[PDB]
């Protein structure tokens, strides 16, 4: 039995940490949802 | 139960304790969620129940209570937020440029962040605060990174 609990506003924050990369990728989906990589 | 606009975690009493299994956006009413969190199962707020009202497993998305409202788009140039709300630890902004899914039908922003699974379903804003998508439905790429799609419903 699943339930749900608040967490926050949802805003934009000046000042929030500034990470990560920005790969390009083949990708695939399949009928069930999933990614894979296409190489 | 609490119909206020915001983020919030899904949580179950199924499994050991009182786990998170994924996060979800209230707005306009509507709770959105991505469809592997809660496998279509209805949800409770307080006393209040939450009934699905729209979904598809392929697009791994779920609306509650009324269809999908979440209809901004990443303009494939900014940098967006993802608002991760990880198990047992407080909502958290992180700012990051998204890289591209390239598929047969189209191209998709994607975002390189590591986060638990039960992470997923936290939103990811532009610079005016929209939603412009999910998080949790992705890849692991050629070194055990975890990549995202930026995963969008339609507002019919
Ligand atoms: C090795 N890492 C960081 C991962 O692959 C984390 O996996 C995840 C992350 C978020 C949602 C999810 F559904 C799974």
């Amino acid at each position: 039995d699943m339930y749900i609990e608040r967490a926050g506003d949802i805003t934009w924050e000046k000042d929030a940490e500034v990470t990560g990369n920005s790969p390009r990728l083949d990708v695939a989906l399949d009928e069930s949802g999933d990614f894979s990589l296409v190489e | 139960g609490e119909t206020t606009d915001g983020v919030y975690r899904v949580m179950t009493r199924r499994l050991l304790g009182s786990t998170q299994v994924g996060v979800g956006v209230m707005q306009e009413g509507v709770f959105h969620t991505m469809w592997h969190v809660t496998k279509g199962a209805a949800l409770r707020s307080g006393e209040g129940r939450l009934d699905p009202y729209w979904g598809d497993v392929k697009q791994d998305l779920v609306s509650y209570c009324g269809p999908w409202k979440l209809d901004a788009a990443w303009d494939g140039l900014s940098e967006v937020q993802l608002l991760a709300v990880p198990p047992g630890e407080r909502a958290k902004n992180i700012q990051t440029l998204p890289g591209i899914f390239k598929t047969k039908d189209g191209d998709i922003g994607a975002v390189a962040l590591d986060y638990p699974a039960g992470t997923s379903g936290s939103p990811i804003l532009d610079k005016c605060g929209r939603v412009i998508g999910l998080y949790g439905n992705g890849v692991v790429i050629k070194n055990g990174s975890y990549v995202s799609a930026i995963t969008q419903g339609k507002r019919e």
